[PDB]
């Protein structure tokens, strides 16, 4: 679900109204099993 | 006494100055308003 | 958003009509067409405003600070 990923902060559960507000994209983290 | 800032959500008079941070007492939500001037200001009632 | 006071059209009061009239529709049971007749407010002009007004004021309320 939406995060938001800020230098001097965590990773903040991203919503609508702010990434509007603050010119964020309400995008979300692709994570997939690389296998080697 | 006075005040400058607020959180909009946690509505708490806050502010401060340069390399402060940009967050809150509590609240990370790093908005942040402005709140209303004190010099009044005045209307045409039409 | 607020009932008008006052009518566009002849400018008659109307201000204060809004909370009687919600309660001729809700308690006293009524129909629009006679809840306005009973509020005075006779012709289209007046009537048209309250009839029509959309209390949104309601729905900004519910925000917040
Ligand atoms: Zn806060
Ligand atoms: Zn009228």
């Amino acid at each position: 679900k939406p995060m938001v990923n800020e230098s001097d902060g965590v990773t903040h559960a991203l919503y609508p109204q702010e990434a509007r507000l603050r010119n964020l994209t309400y995008s979300s983290g692709l994570f997939v099993d690389v296998k080697k | 006494a006075t005040l400058k800032y607020i959180c909009a959500e946690c509505s708490s008079k806050l502010s401060l100055s340069r390399t402060d941070a940009v967050r809150c007492k509590d609240c990370g939500h790093r908005i942040l308003l402005k709140a209303r001037t004190k010099r009044l200001v005045q209307f045409e009632a039409r | 958003m607020i009932v008008p006071v006052r009518c566009f059209s002849c400018g008659k009061v109307v201000g204060d009509k809004w909370e009687s009239y919600l309660n001729l529709l809700q308690e006293d049971e009524l129909d629009e067409g006679t809840a306005l007749s009973r509020l005075g407010l006779k012709r289209y002009c007046c009537r048209r405003m309250i009839l029509t007004h959309v209390d949104l004021i309601e729905k900004f309320l519910r925000y917040n600070p």
